[PDB]
């Protein structure tokens, strides 16, 4: 007769030994860089994620240069060293500790590296740590690194306290397309469809020479004839940022003519 | 506490991005991989879906794999036609397959993040689709493959040697080409060689039935059997197996049923008569493969032990010696030759309770 053995430790102690022996630069054959290198075994990254399989393949560069150049990152001298020997330990050991300031380069480093279990941990981490006050940081990162539960969760949080999210400083952070897609969304909650076009003017005057530019597009997606038309005339009309545009003088012209004919309608 | 910084790209910077990764493509696509880093090309299709431009790496990717296949792919299968066609389609077949896996890998974030996102197919997928559409089964391709294919499988047959390599290649390559099934194989190869080999089979029964007796004829249609299989583990695919014996099975058995167990001096009843045990047995085990086979040898028997029977109940100890000796004989042919079939057990023993019960 024949037997099956399993080593019980064996799955455990393979991971943990490899990882000392990389601590060590035992072994190693790929340099990592991000500036601080990072000396690893190509077996082992292979293993850990499909992206390092082409790059370690032979039939590009790196496989003929031993390191690799890691660049274009979120923060210019590359992501917290510290982070990077997590996310390299988690590709061993498949252990991390993941912390609320750590975990948008986390975030980064899983997604760019297709580590979807650390990228699946990093959305249900986000997740029972949503809350009014970090909305919007939560719904960049969900929408950036794709996380489509955590954008969802993120976004019908934002839509609820809109009027709140438009108050704080945070939501005039956000870049040009995010600003477009929560002026298209209908579902958002706001008191008036005035403070829509107040926040719009913030945004564009936080900073002017880099942000004049989509004040045009921005101004085609807000609900003028929702607005009453003395605001339209006395508020929005004699602005400085709508008086340049042409086509933005034409778009409150045809509101006020807009709001006559329906009146007359009744 | 948790933190973010999403930035807007460039409408100028997704060009410069995509002009260096449509060059990529186009410097893999001319087996020009060397030299090509694989991080910086994989970190530009990263930076294009990350910042949401996905869409126009999909679109610019399906152009620049389009453009290669119909411009010198296309052409250079089309100018091979009467010179080394198989030769050079699996040529371009193989380029093909080696410039998507490089293709496929350096839009490796596109593929795990934007294919997944927007219900379109994968980069892979995408390239076999496009080889498959304009190479393949362009038309003129299309047609000589099919007649290419279908000529050396009728030369075979006829005696010819021919390249089983370059077949199996072909069907290898329209099986891959049916995106994990067979409909690309089918239509293009199995359909018409299953109608030119039932149209083969149907002229090769026709010659063997008019010079061959019923157990050299039996014997030619297992060994035609044998060859069709020998046929597709070398140079078909698998799958094609059962419909291939099936149609050998319906031109040479089963619209011949009646024909071959009741061919005069060699059939059935021939076989009965002068007790050819292995004959009836190889009878049995051709005639069980297809529908109402052994119904036709029973109908055929049943008629004849009837026969047989009428004939001792109607001509003391010699008489009752007579019916023993029929049973007896019959008793044999069904353990030795039928396999001791409940089918045959029943038409003896039916045949039997019908004459004894006649006088
Ligand atoms: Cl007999």
């Amino acid at each position: 007769e024949a037997e099956d053995f399993e080593c019980s430790s064996h799955c455990s102690e393979l991971s943990w030994r490899q990882n000392e022996q990389r601590r060590q630069g035992l072994f190693c054959d790929i340099t990592l860089c991000f500036g601080r290198e990072f000396r690893a075994h190509r077996s082992v990254l292979a293993a850990a994620t499909e992206y390092f399989t082409p790059l370690l393949s032979g039939q590009f560069s790196e496989s003929r240069s031993g390191r690799v150049e890691m660049r274009k990152w979120s923060s210019e001298p590359g992501p917290e060293p510290d982070t990077v020997e997590a996310v390299i330990e988690y590709m061993y050991t498949g252990r991390i500790r993941v912390s609320t300031g750590s975990v948008h380069e986390v975030l980064e480093l899983a997604d760019r590296f297709l580590l979807i279990r650390l990228k699946e941990f990093c959305g249900e981490f986000l997740k029972k740590k949503l809350h009014l006050s970090n909305c919007v940081a939560i719904h960049s990162l969900a929408h950036m690194y794709t996380l489509s539960q955590l954008a969802l969760k993120a976004a019908d949080m934002i839509r609820r306290n809109f009027h709140k999210v438009i108050q704080d400083e945070e939501f005039y952070t956000l870049p040009f397309h995010l600003i477009r897609d929560w002026l298209s969304d209908l579902e958002i909650t706001v008191d008036s469809e005035e403070v829509l076009f107040e926040t719009v003017l913030k945004w564009v005057q936080r900073n002017a020479e880099e942000r004049e530019r989509y004040f045009e597009e921005l101004f085609k997606l807000l609900r003028l004839s929702q607005m009453k038309p003395t605001y339209l005339t006395r508020h929005v009309k004699p602005e400085r940022l709508v008086a340049n545009n042409e086509v933005c003088v034409k778009l409150v012209a045809d509101a006020v003519e807009r709001h006559a004919l329906r009146a007359e309608n009744i | 506490r948790i933190r973010a910084f999403p930035m807007t790209m460039d409408e100028k910077y997704v060009n410069s991005i995509w002009d260096l990764l449509k060059n990529a493509i186009q410097e893999i696509q001319r087996k020009n991989n060397s030299g090509l880093s694989f991080e910086e090309l994989y970190r530009n299709a990263y930076t294009m879906v990350l910042h949401k431009h996905g869409e126009k790496l999909y679109t610019g990717l399906r152009e620049v794999v389009t453009e290669h296949l119909i411009n010198k792919v296309r052409e250079d299968v089309l100018n091979s036609l009467n010179n080394n066609f198989l030769q050079t389609l699996n040529q371009a077949w193989n380029d093909h397959q080696t410039a998507m896996v490089m293709i496929r890998d350096i839009l490796m974030y596109m593929d795990r993040v934007y294919v997944q996102q927007n219900n379109v197919e994968n980069v892979y997928n995408l390239g076999l689709i496009i080889f498959r559409d304009q190479v393949v089964r362009y038309g003129c391709i299309r047609d000589h493959l099919r007649q290419t294919l279908l000529d050396m499988i009728a030369r075979e047959r006829k005696g010819e040697v021919v390249d089983r390599g370059a077949i199996r290649n072909a069907c290898q390559m329209l099986m891959i080409l049916g995106l994990e099934g067979r409909s690309v194989y089918e239509e293009d190869f199995e359909a018409p060689f299953l109608e030119m080999s039932a149209e083969f089979f149907q002229m090769e029964s026709q010659k063997f039935l008019a010079e061959n007796s019923a157990s050299v004829y039996i014997k030619k249609v297992e060994a035609r059997i044998n060859e069709e299989i020998e046929r597709v583990m070398h140079c078909l695919d698998k799958s094609t197996e059962e419909p291939i014996v099936k149609v050998v099975e319906r031109e040479l058995i089963s619209k011949h049923m009646k024909t071959i167990v009741e061919m005069e001096n060699s059939g059935l009843v021939h076989m009965l008569k002068n007790g050819k045990t292995e004959d009836l047995g190889c009878m049995y085990k051709l005639f069980s493969r297809v529908p109402n086979g052994l119904k036709t040898m029973c109908e055929c028997m049943s008629s004849y032990l009837r026969e047989q029977g009428k004939a001792l109940v109607s001509e003391p100890v010699d008489y009752r010696q007579g019916l023993d000796d029929l049973k007896s004989r019959f008793d044999r042919f069904l353990l030795e030759s039928f396999n001791n079939d409940r089918l045959f057990k029943q038409t003896i023993a039916g045949d039997f309770e019908y004459f004894l019960n006649l006088n």
